[PDB]
RNA sequence: GUCCGACUUUGUGAAAUGACUUGAGAGGUGUAGGAUAAGUGGGAGCCCUCACGGGCGCAAGUGAAAUACCACUACUUUUAACGUUAUUUUACUUAUUCCGUGGGUCGGAAGCGGGGCAUGCCCCUCCUUUUGGCUCCAAGGCCCGGUCUUACCGGGCCGAU
RNA sequence: GCCCCACGAGGCGCCGUCAACGAGUCGGGUUGUUUGGGAAUGCAGCCCAAAUCGGGCGGUAGACUCCGUCCAAGGCUAAA
RNA sequence: GCGCGACCCCAGGUCAGGCGGGACUACCGCUGAGUUUAAGCAUAUAAAUAAGCGGAGGAGAAGAAACUUACAAGGAUUCCCCUAGUAACGGCGAGCGAACCGGGAGCAGCCCAGCUUGAGAAUCGGGCGGCUGUGCCGUCCGAAUUGUAGUCUGGAGAGGCG
């Protein structure tokens, strides 16, 4: 409980990087939830659903004789196969987890976007990523393809990122470390206020 | 490959950028934290993977703290009786880098594992911080594993506290190949100076 | 406006800027003036740490180009083939008193026995003749051929300027810009060892109405 | 505004290169450091000064990760 | 061992005071010559205009060199920019450090008392308070009560901001 | 002696686009220990600290130009 | 609150199993003297030895070159012969002091990480049933995308064509 704590807060007083404090200024909780919406027609297959699938494929080209089933549309994730995606160009727009604990892996997943190009978007959760795939930690997770009923709102989405950073890569502490300490508030509330008085009365009188 | 590329330029750059403002907080928590903290995460993935990990019960990979500086002979003030030459505390160091000395005491504690490998995960001003990799080998998934399955084998029993881990090999002077590396080579006792 | 326009810092190429076609826009001129390159040397007081060579520019300035020449016997004959207005060993007092309207002096070996006189004179301007900078020699009709022709002299000056005409402004682009690139090489093969971090340091064409801008 | 003066993109191209030219000169001809410090006097000073002590600091990286990581990328097609 | 310094350790910044990039200024200080003749490209033209005609060369004068015009350029000397870089001083809470506990009643605001300040309209910009007082007892059942779902049974909230 | 494991996978021949090749490690300084190793043999601590048409090595420190030679910083493996 | 999965971190006299000590001849590491020698003695010698400590096996360590070299180049590792009683080092004193090549013995070569399963974790442990069982099969939970299975390992290799 003690370390956890610390951990956020001493984020703001060590001077933080211009890869990071990019982050935290994260998707709006609107956009997010109907994000999902798109992507519960999307959701990878749990342990369960693909075993399933394999005894209903053998059977129908078995004994049915059937060509086989339409192309898969599905989102991808896990880093490496994300990542090769980004450089390919393959994926539209790339989900990116606010979170994970090695941050250094992080990173690198707008900074590879921004350089190639390529939308990307950042929400908080990487929970709440996992919770579509079925799994664990997804971290990231993307749509290269898109069906045409998805394409109108899927629009909206691409411009959401492009409607919070619609700007310049803003490299955030030029040297600046701290973000404001509950006791330092207070006390140069104190300081300003006698200072206040004093300049107001000189010329007052 | 992925972010294993990027981590792996971050970590070159111990002094700038994410590399410093990560790990500077994280090993302020570790100070907290006893020498003990075995974690599922990997803090660097590129170099579990380069030093050998596959993800699979029975892998951990687990924190050692052992203290930065030189080396301690005990009894000072009641210094040794000898000639001049070998009197020092603190101007002698020890001839075992710091990244075995992490195994050793690691394997310690942990003698139902053996160490695979270990590698380096910062420093404070006080104390030194490796993470480990141990694996099992009591546990079924190594054994029907054919990558790893030489681990095993009883001839790799405790391999850290002789010194044939990867780090043992380079304070042994085995970091070179041929000549002047010569001496160290199958024994310093090789020839067992005759 | 002239002076604000311009960044000194900024390494512009020279098809671009300088000797180029840009250079005629700076030009409004009714006299075809010589062009100059600057370029500022790391470098000392000293001769031998000195820039100083002859060197024959590879494509015309275009410009005939009077030199001060006072000769007696067959080089006076020669004289007159490629300048002006001969002249004999009497008439080089008027040169001697103040005149020096002439972009380098020569005069002959057989002539040196009257030079001796004018000597402190000539060499305030910096346009005197000298075995140090050959402008004598017994090949008079050679000599004055090749600088008509655009051979020029280099010599650094006394606060470590070099100098050495690279065209007229009413030349196309492409001759003005070879002809600033021969000047370069002369200055790194001269250039003495002592010298420190690139001999040519910085490199500036100019006009003299116009203002400057660095070129690489 | 300034750092030498004037431009953004045209100087980006000029600095970038010069920072591991120095580190080449720096590695294969030893010492390190004390070199360095050497070294700015005979350079031209004026990117090169602030440059150089930059790399003694962090010089700035993560920007040089991206172009370097990307053409890592294009070290790999 | 002890002492002393440096570096890691070490996060945050004030302003003083050294200095560097560039950028923009007041100027331009060696003999005679008034003096920008400080020195450079360049030089019969630069500039306003052109019936015409002028500033400066052209001349006058001195001497090693003579003066226009547009960059520029030592040296006397200064200022924005992005800060950069270096000395010391000084300050904050997060490293570290010390100590306090069967981590207790912390801090900030407001309830409620009430005072002092100009006590003026309360008086904020403030100071005391905020359930216990002589009186070798005693302060334990988060309490009786109030209040709501809830027949009683039984659960909340409040009493105790 | 029974299944022939084949039209798979790999091997060979030829062709193209690539070639991903392990970091506080390299390397260096300093100190101690050790070495025949001598401007540092190996080793370690501390301090500084990289790159990938690159890097290391080449028994005297160094720059310069060549040439030669391998490909670390992961791991197994009888025999003598 | 309750957060299905899970995230992060605790607890079972917990499910199936595993560790200590010995041996310590010989071996692999660590750590480390002095007597002695120099007719004294400190640098040096003894000795990178004895003592101290840990850990395996029938052998162990080593191991397919970031090698040796300077050649019509040798070619993982070990041991013997030789180099060698020598290059070198050393109060250049006492002493200290090996390798490379050459010959012989024995011989043996390899896989991961770092290019893509993405038509789908194809992989694995456990419980359970059956089985001819250092295993195999069906079934169900669970592990693992912060990446299992994997082509491929520098001698190379992945594509393509035949």
């Amino acid at each position: 409980v003690r370390i956890q704590r610390q951990r956020r807060i001493l984020k703001q007083r060590l001077k933080v990087p211009p890869a990071l404090n990019q982050f935290t200024r994260t998707l709006d909780k609107n956009l997010a939830t109907n994000l999902f919406k798109m992507l519960l027609k999307y959701r990878p297959e749990d342990k369960a659903a693909k075993k399933e699938r394999l005894l209903k494929r053998a059977q129908a080209e078995a004994e049915g004789k059937t060509v086989e089933a339409k192309k898969p549309i599905v989102v991808k994730y896990g880093l490496n196969h994300v990542t090769y995606l980004i450089e390919q160009s393959k994926a539209q727009l790339v989900v990116i987890a606010h979170d994970v604990d090695p941050i250094e892996l992080v990173v690198w997943l707008p900074a590879l976007c921004r350089k190639m190009e390529v939308p990307y978007c950042i929400v908080k959760g990487k929970a709440r990523l996992g919770s579509i795939v079925h799994k664990k930690t997804a971290s990231v997770l993307c749509l290269t393809t898109v069906k045409n009923e998805d394409k109108l709102e899927f629009s909206k989405i691409l411009e959401a990122i492009k409607a919070n950073f619609n700007d310049k890569f803003d490299e955030v502490r030029k040297k600046w470390g701290g973000g404001v300490m509950g006791s330092k508030s207070q006390a140069k509330t104190k300081a300003r206020e006698k200072l206040l008085a004093k300049e107001a009365a000189q010329r007052m009188t | 490959m992925g972010a294993y590329k990027y981590v792996s330029e971050l970590w070159r750059r111990k002094q700038s950028d994410v590399m410093r403002f990560v790990q500077r907080v994280r090993c302020w928590e570790y100070r907290q934290q006893p020498a003990i903290v075995r974690l599922t995460r990997p803090t660097r993935p590129d170099k579990a993977r380069r030093l050998g990990y596959k993800a699979k019960q029975g892998y951990v990979v687990y924190r050692v703290r052992v203290r930065r500086g030189g080396r301690k002979r005990p009894v000072p003030k009641g210094i040794v009786y000898g000639k001049p030459k070998h009197q020092g505390i603190t101007q002698l160091k020890f001839q075992r880098n710091k990244r075995s000395v992490a195994e050793e005491r690691a394997g310690r504690k942990l003698g139902g594992l053996r160490v695979l490998n270990s590698y380096w995960v910062n420093e404070d001003s006080t104390y030194k911080y490796f993470e480990i990799i141990l694996v099992d080998v009591a546990h079924s998934a190594i054994r029907n594993d054919p990558r790893i399955n030489w681990l095993c084998k009883p001839v790799h029993k405790h391999r850290e506290l002789r010194g044939l881990t990867s780090a043992g090999k380079k304070y042994r002077g085995l970091r070179g190949k041929g000549h002047t590396h010569h001496k160290a080579r199958p024994s310093r006792r090789a020839t067992w100076k005759r | 406006m002239s002076k604000l326009q311009s960044d000194a810092v900024k390494d512009a190429i020279t098809q671009i800027v300088g000797e180029a076609r840009e250079k005629k826009r700076k030009f409004t001129e009714t006299v075809e003036l010589q062009i100059g390159l600057k370029n500022y040397d790391p470098q000392k007081d000293k001769r031998f740490s000195g820039s100083v060579k002859l060197p024959h520019i590879p494509r015309p300035k275009m410009r005939v180009c009077m030199l001060g020449d006072a000769q007696h016997v067959d080089q006076a004959e020669k004289m007159g083939l490629d300048y002006m207005d001969v002249e004999s060993l009497k008439k080089m007092n008027k040169n001697k008193k103040l005149v020096k309207k002439l972009a380098k002096k020569y005069h002959a070996f057989l002539a040196s026995e009257a030079i001796i006189k004018q000597i402190p004179r000539l060499l305030g301007p910096g346009l005197n003749k000298a075995g140090k900078f050959p402008t004598l020699v017994s090949h008079q009709e050679s000599l004055e051929a090749k600088v008509n022709e655009t051979k020029a002299t280099v010599k650094f000056q006394l606060k470590k300027v070099l100098c050495m005409g690279v065209a007229v402004g009413n030349l196309s682009m492409d001759e003005k810009q070879i002809q600033q690139n021969i000047q370069m090489s002369v200055n790194f093969l001269v250039s003495l060892l002592k010298k420190n971090w690139q001999n040519v340091r910085c490199l500036y064409v100019k006009s003299t109405m116009g203002k400057r801008v660095r070129v690489f | 505004g300034t750092k030498r003066v004037h431009f953004v993109r045209n100087l980006i191209r000029e600095v970038a290169g010069f920072a591991p030219y120095e580190k080449r000169i720096t590695e294969l001809l030893k010492v390190g450091k004390d070199k360095r410090a050497l070294k700015v006097a005979k350079r031209k000073l004026g990117t090169h000064k602030r440059a150089k002590k930059k790399r003694e600091e962090m010089s700035s990286v993560l920007r040089k990760m991206r172009s370097a990581g990307g053409g890592a990328g294009d070290k790999k097609k």
